[PDB]
């Protein structure tokens, strides 16, 4: 994407 | 004409006395001029909507809806990154910068996402952030 891993709250 | 820089600064700045539309509406305008303009724009609203000060923060916020609202893949792909998205749940998230943003500023990020998942469903993982909102409890 290249995208990163999603942050958890 | 002015950078997407200049017109940011302008559409948020702290002294403005009531939105400025004409400024909102440039920068949306501009952000699709040439090809790594949506990704700028995107990394110039997260920045803005991280501000400690609560007018500049919501006047971006209202750029990004404004800019949402339009059609425009590139911009809808930035904004549907964790890359980005990322910045919104650290707002929102006590673990993050959650204890000092007001209520105000983290209700409009949580009804702005809810309003993408709806309205742009292709955008998968904006749904996967705030169901994950909801599964930590930020959500409401």
């Amino acid at each position: 994407s290249d995208d990163v891993p999603m942050v958890i709250a | 004409p002015e950078t997407l820089e200049a017109r940011i600064n302008r559409a948020t700045n702290p002294l403005n006395k009531e939105l400025d539309w004409a400024s909102i509406n440039g920068f949306c305008e501009q952000l699709n001029e040439d090809f790594e303009g949506p990704p700028l724009a995107t990394r110039l609203l997260a920045h803005k909507i991280q501000s400690p000060q609560e007018w500049e923060a919501i006047q971006a916020l209202t750029v990004l809806e404004t800019c949402m609202k339009s059609c425009g893949k590139r911009f809808h792909d930035e904004v549907g990154k964790f890359r980005f998205l990322n910045e919104l749940i650290k707002v929102v998230s006590p673990k993050y910068l959650g204890s000092r943003t007001s209520e105000k500023v983290k209700n409009k990020i949580l009804e702005l996402l809810y309003s993408w998942t709806v309205g742009l469903p292709e955008e998968v993982k904006i749904a996967e952030a705030y169901q994950m909102l909801k599964k930590q409890g930020i959500v409401k």
